[PDB]
């Protein structure tokens, strides 16, 4: 008659064959959270704060920003526009002084970037080609002559 | 048409260009200078014929935050060409495709095309090209392609531990030069081959980088990571190795955080969960491996989650209406003023009643549910926590919560300030109990030779409870519920929390390969596993080895 | 910020900021002279980095200044010798620190204290052994996490 | 046989040749100028063995 004990439950799926697959490796979890000293817990519940919305972008982009303790927003890149949340949840207005001609497109997830530092916040869409504009020229024709 | 600088007329008036063309013993291109005067001074000015800007609102933008409170999407300033002609100063080369993932590499700014990497000049940004073509003086943008042989557009950029670090697909990199950064000196040569996809930007996150890798249709995420012994080759182990077909194939965020030492990857093939990944490093070597899903109910698709210091703030649909939410990492706390008893409810809020719910004929206080929130539900248990022993759970209506959102609690509960929440769904299966045993090398390794039957698997638990387990034969479904503390004991009391303290020990009878205990709850209650045992008759006719 | 001594330099942190004086005499963050650059100018290094990083406390062990933001820890070097031309500073990982106290000693180690919600899980930052410039943080906190207020 | 891409230079082999181009153009297999040599020149280097 024998026994063991399996000491840790550390941890997760291992969709191995169990026959091959270590101890401490359940078949399936959801909710846990494999602490390093307590074993399996469950994960701690979402606060509400708090609400925002109407199923914003169908599927956007969202990126942070962390500048400072009291300085911590988002921005969330819909398919129409350029949305920001802080993190209590209220909207704060953005504003488009040149157009917006840059954050339309269909899928925003795959084709919008954003590079953060604290003193500037690059948003960069990877459809769009650069190119030179043929109107501001140094001088027009100049026969060097 | 000057051949040299000394060569120039003295006056020359005021609009009036020469290009000055090399001196033939110099290493020289071929600059111009511009008399501008008002003061008797050759300059150096931009070509005659070629342009000076870009067509500048096609390059990247920036938001500032600008002191109102409020942002605004901008155009930032490009500064134009004005040193030569074309190509003294060359189109950078990005000019005919598109730019993504832009750099931080030096106080240069960095761009990426396919196949080109366009510096700027240093100490300024957005100045892509020399402040003179007398000489190449040093600090210049610098335009250096690729060096492979396989087609590379050439996405995310990540540094780590001695280098940037410039992840196409099917190449990594290496970006370096010799000594100083010249145009000239850039190194910008390979490292490995592995396939990356590039649609969520590897994250974090101590040593590692944590990639995301294609298949079809379970993805395949690595670790990358520099290897001990040579001094600047990595290798990139996959750390879904023994968890494969897990992952819904499409990544549109790699989560993370380094205080509580887990990653974390959102998936859009399944967008209700985000998985877990569990870890610590202890002597320079893995302890643990994890994956898990965390689950919020049955339509709730998750975006983005990031994760502050130890507060992970996660954004959901419904899908009548999103929201911002927080985890927080936090132990023995309390999430709101007015607990007993931190309550892991999924979905807190501290909703205080109003004065007009109340109706004294059918003694029935009522609260509606978006008057709570904003928000109408598709499904979920809403249980009600009150600051007294309280809890009221509610059970989804047929076609709820949409349709009558109504929270039917009491009488009287006016000035309460109730607790109102969800439940989770907390479930967590076992490995069928083998014979677990650690020989010949490391590497634990079965024995399934002879029948293992198995009697009374038992679980310990630190100070909490009411898990309950549900023990599954091919026929049998037996249920072993538990709750809190033996009777008699000080954690037992007639109002405070029922916790208690393992071990607790439950018959498994039957053979091993067959029976799957698992641990399904609810709750509105926390739990902790520490270890698991079992026991049971062993006999292997056919003596081994 | 956070004041170095990395030279007969001297050094200033902001974010993203370094700010080195000329050799030989502090307090003099400007060129002798812009006839050229001579050598030993005052260095503007910002940063070589994708994300945030507010630019706090250095410290110096083994090889190298080692300039730690949080969630960034960072290599201050140059090729060869420091020119403002020179300076390499690049990251090494990104293990989180809060920044109020700074990271003391010891010996080889250098200790940190890392910030959590609310039990503070202090590690201890070294060199490994087999690699000649890869750094790796140990907790010594990993079986003591909850301890520290 | 065998084109390279090792800088933004453009290579060639041939038994025994490395034959490299200019560097940031390609097919311009000679120098700029022979004022001197500058620097970014074509690159002649046979083979050690």
């Amino acid at each position: 008659l024998i026994s063991q004990s399996i000491k840790n439950l550390k941890g997760g799926i291992s969709q191995q064959p169990d026959i091959l697959r270590y101890p401490d490796q359940g078949s399936r979890q959801v909710n846990g959270w494999s602490s390093e000293t307590e074993g399996l817990q469950k994960r701690p519940p979402l606060v509400f704060l708090n609400t925002l919305g109407d199923n914003l972008g169908q599927a956007p982009y969202i990126h942070l920003i962390n500048r400072d303790e009291h300085e911590q927003y988002y921005a969330v890149f819909t398919g129409s526009g350029i949305r920001v949340f802080d993190l209590s949840g209220n909207e704060k207005q953005v504003r488009y002084p040149n157009g917006s001609n840059y954050i339309k497109t269909a899928n925003p997830r795959n084709d919008l970037r954003m590079v953060t530092v604290a003193d500037y916040t690059f948003i960069v869409n990877r459809n769009v080609v650069a190119q030179k504009n043929t109107k501001s020229v140094n001088l027009p024709n100049y026969n060097p002559n | 048409y000057a051949q040299s600088f000394s060569k120039l007329p003295p006056n020359a008036p005021n609009g009036y260009m020469v290009k000055i063309v090399g001196d033939a013993s110099k290493s020289a291109d071929q600059y111009y200078v511009r008399y501008d005067a008002e003061r008797k001074v050759w300059t150096e000015t931009l070509g005659w014929n070629t342009e000076d800007q870009v067509l500048w609102e096609t390059m990247p933008h920036a938001l500032v935050r600008a002191a109102d409170g409020n942002f605004d999407f901008k155009w930032l300033e490009w500064s134009p060409k004005s040193c030569g002609d074309v190509d003294t100063n060359p189109w950078p080369s990005f000019v005919g495709s598109s730019i993504n993932d832009v750099f931080f590499f030096r106080n240069r700014l960095g761009f990426l095309s396919g196949e080109n990497i366009i510096l700027s000049r240093t100490a300024k940004y957005f100045n892509f090209y020399p402040a003179s073509i007398a000489n190449l003086s040093d600090d210049d943008p610098i335009d250096v392609a690729v060096s492979t042989n396989r087609i590379a557009i050439l996405k995310y950029a990540v540094p780590f531990s001695e280098e940037l670090l410039i992840w196409s697909d099917e190449a990594q990199f290496v970006l370096t030069a010799s000594g100083t950064l010249t145009s000239k000196s850039v190194e910008l040569n390979l490292t490995t081959q592995f396939d990356v996809q590039d649609r969520a930007r590897p994250f974090g996150i101590g040593r590692n980088v944590y990639f995301a890798s294609p298949r079809s249709s379970f993805t395949s995420i690595h670790r990358y990571y520099a290897v001990q012994d040579v001094s600047s080759v990595k290798n990139a182990e996959d750390i879904t190795s023994h968890v494969p077909n897990y992952i819904p194939n499409g990544v549109f965020s790699i989560c993370g955080s380094g205080t509580e030492n887990f990653c974390s990857v959102l998936s859009h093939g399944d967008p209700s969960k985000i998985f877990m990944y569990k870890f610590l490093y202890l002597n320079e070597e893995l302890r643990q491996q994890s994956w898990s899903h965390w689950d919020f109910g049955e339509n709730v698709q998750v975006l983005a989650c990031q994760s502050i210091s130890s507060d992970m703030y996660v954004i959901l649909r419904n899908e009548f209406n999103t929201f911002l939410a927080r985890i927080s990492f936090t132990k023995n706390a309390i999430d709101l003023q007015g607990e007993p008893y931190r309550a892991f409810m999924d979905m807190k809020i501290r909703y205080t009643i109003p004065s007009g719910t109340y109706n004294d004929d059918t003694f029935t206080t009522s609260i509606h549910i978006p008057t709570i929130y904003g928000a109408n539900f598709g499904r979920g248990k809403i249980t009600v926590l009150e600051p007294d022993g309280k809890i009221t759970v509610f059970e989804q209506p047929t076609a709820g919560w949409n349709s009558d959102p109504w929270l039917r609690l009491s009488g009287n509960l006016e000035g309460r300030m109730v607790y109102i929440g969800f439940n989770i769904n907390f479930v967590y299966e076992f490995s069928k109990f083998l014979i677990k045993q650690t020989a010949d090398d490391g590497s634990t390794s079965t024995e399934d030779i002879g029948r293992l039957q198995l009697r009374r698997a038992w679980v310990n638990y630190e100070n909490s409870g009411t898990f309950d387990i549900y023990v599954e034969n091919q026929s049998s479904n037996w249920k072993y519920t538990m709750a809190g503390a033996r009777l008699g004991s000080n954690t037992l009391r007639a109002g405070r929390l029922n916790l208690g303290t393992g071990q607790y020990r439950f018959p498994v009878v039957g053979n091993a390969k067959f029976n799957t205990v698992y641990i399904l709850s609810d709750e509105t209650t926390p739990l902790n596993i520490i270890g698991c045992g079992w026991e049971g008759n062993y006999l292997r006719r056919s003596s081994g080895i």
